[PDB]
């Protein structure tokens, strides 16, 4: 995260931090968001070189990551799917969205604290407009051209920018699609970073902290006429649903 | 790895 502040995890209580094994502790991957008890949705590139539930852990309750925290669950990948569309093409993502069943070693999905919260899904559509300044959290770099990552959890506010303005040959021309979702500051001085992906674009909408996207891509970060670009969850929640429910 | 990646493996 590039801008904002470092913050504890009890604000982004759905923040899951997912690892892999390694052959040797595991190594931090990408983020993800606790959207029930027992299910993290995240980021479908984060399980594409290695897709296998066995070789991944998820951390819930995590401020600082790789190493023991107070509150901490951990948890095993009882089901990995990956959407059935995802795909690659040179610039970006697409279809970028992964669900994973979490269990514990002694059968448990998560249990709420003030640490561990699940996070709403969006509505079908929603009359009524809410603010467009969504929050953004994760792990990733503090800017595109750091070496090495912060290690403490950082949380800040980008705002919603239109499919319009993002397919702009200036933005992102024709790789933007209704899929996706585009945000960025104003100023452009905060966004998601590389290790942030999978991450949650918290928006409010009917007073709930709502997942509307999830980290995909972005060239850079923070760099000017350049969004963060996040897979639009609410075109998703008839997959999602049709797997969880 | 698609070059606008935001993610760690990339």
């Amino acid at each position: 995260i590039v801008g904002g502040e470092f913050t504890e995890v009890e604000n982004q209580p759905w923040f899951a931090a997912i690892y892999q094994k390694n052959k040797s502790p595991p190594s931090f991957k990408c983020g993800g968001s606790l959207i029930s008890p027992c299910w993290v949705a995240s980021a479908a590139h984060c399980f594409i070189q290695l897709p296998k539930k066995e070789n991944y852990v998820v951390y819930l309750g995590q401020s600082k990551e790789s190493s023991y925290n107070p509150g901490e669950m951990k948890f095993e990948v009882e089901q990995l799917i990956l959407h059935e569309y995802y795909r690659e093409d040179s610039l970006a993502y697409h279809n970028d969205i992964a669900l994973l069943k979490i269990r514990t070693s002694t059968g448990q999905c998560a249990q709420p604290s003030r640490s561990i919260q699940t996070i709403a899904l969006p509505p079908r559509f929603t009359d009524a407009p809410f603010g467009s300044d969504c929050e953004i959290t994760g792990f990733g770099k503090e800017s595109e051209s750091d070496y090495l990552y912060p290690k403490n959890l950082k949380m800040s506010v980008v705002k919603l920018v239109s499919h319009e303005q993002c397919m702009q040959p200036h933005y992102y021309g024709s790789e933007i699609n209704y899929k996706m979702l585009c945000a960025a500051d104003p100023e452009w001085k905060t966004d998601s970073c590389k290790g942030d992906s999978g991450g949650p674009l918290i928006c409010n909408i009917e007073g709930r902290p709502t997942l509307s996207g999830i980290v995909s891509w972005g060239r850079g970060c923070a760099e000017k006429n350049k969004p963060g670009v996040y897979t639009r969850v609410s075109h998703f929640l008839d997959w999602i649903q049709s797997h969880i429910g | 790895c698609p070059a606008y990646s935001r993610y760690i493996g990339c």
